[PDB]
């Protein structure tokens, strides 16, 4: 229980927080990468 | 005396493993439930930040729309 099933599931528990960490991260460099290219349109509209 | 001390302590020794056992089981099923709800949270999150990014995007293309109407 305690080295398994509760390690185990705790474990996993931490997995699943860095997946999303990582997807959270992934999903704000695409904003910021649409903020940028926004940015970049007020340039474009000389 | 003896004897039935040491069988308060045997009464007490089963009570303790039937706790122990209900609280393992517990704890457990806890940890189960307590992954699963993360998990949908977690899901929720996801799904919200994905309709952030959509959001977004509609204020993108409703700036453009709005800048070439002009």
């Amino acid at each position: 229980l305690i080295s398994g099933k509760i390690n185990k599931l705790n474990d996993e528990i931490k997995q699943l927080q860095k997946d999303f960490e990582v997807e959270v991260k992934e999903i704000e460099i695409e904003y910021s990468l649409l903020s940028g290219h926004i940015n970049k349109y007020m340039n474009e509209m000389l | 005396i003896e004897i039935e001390k040491m069988e308060k302590k045997i009464n007490d020794s089963n009570l303790l493993m039937k706790t122990k056992i209900s609280d393992a089981e517990e704890l457990v099923t806890s940890t189960e439930l307590k992954l699963e709800e993360l998990k949908v949270d977690l899901n929720r999150k996801r799904y919200k930040l994905h309709q952030q990014v959509i959001h977004v995007i509609d204020i993108t293309s409703k700036f453009k729309i709005n800048i070439q109407s002009s």
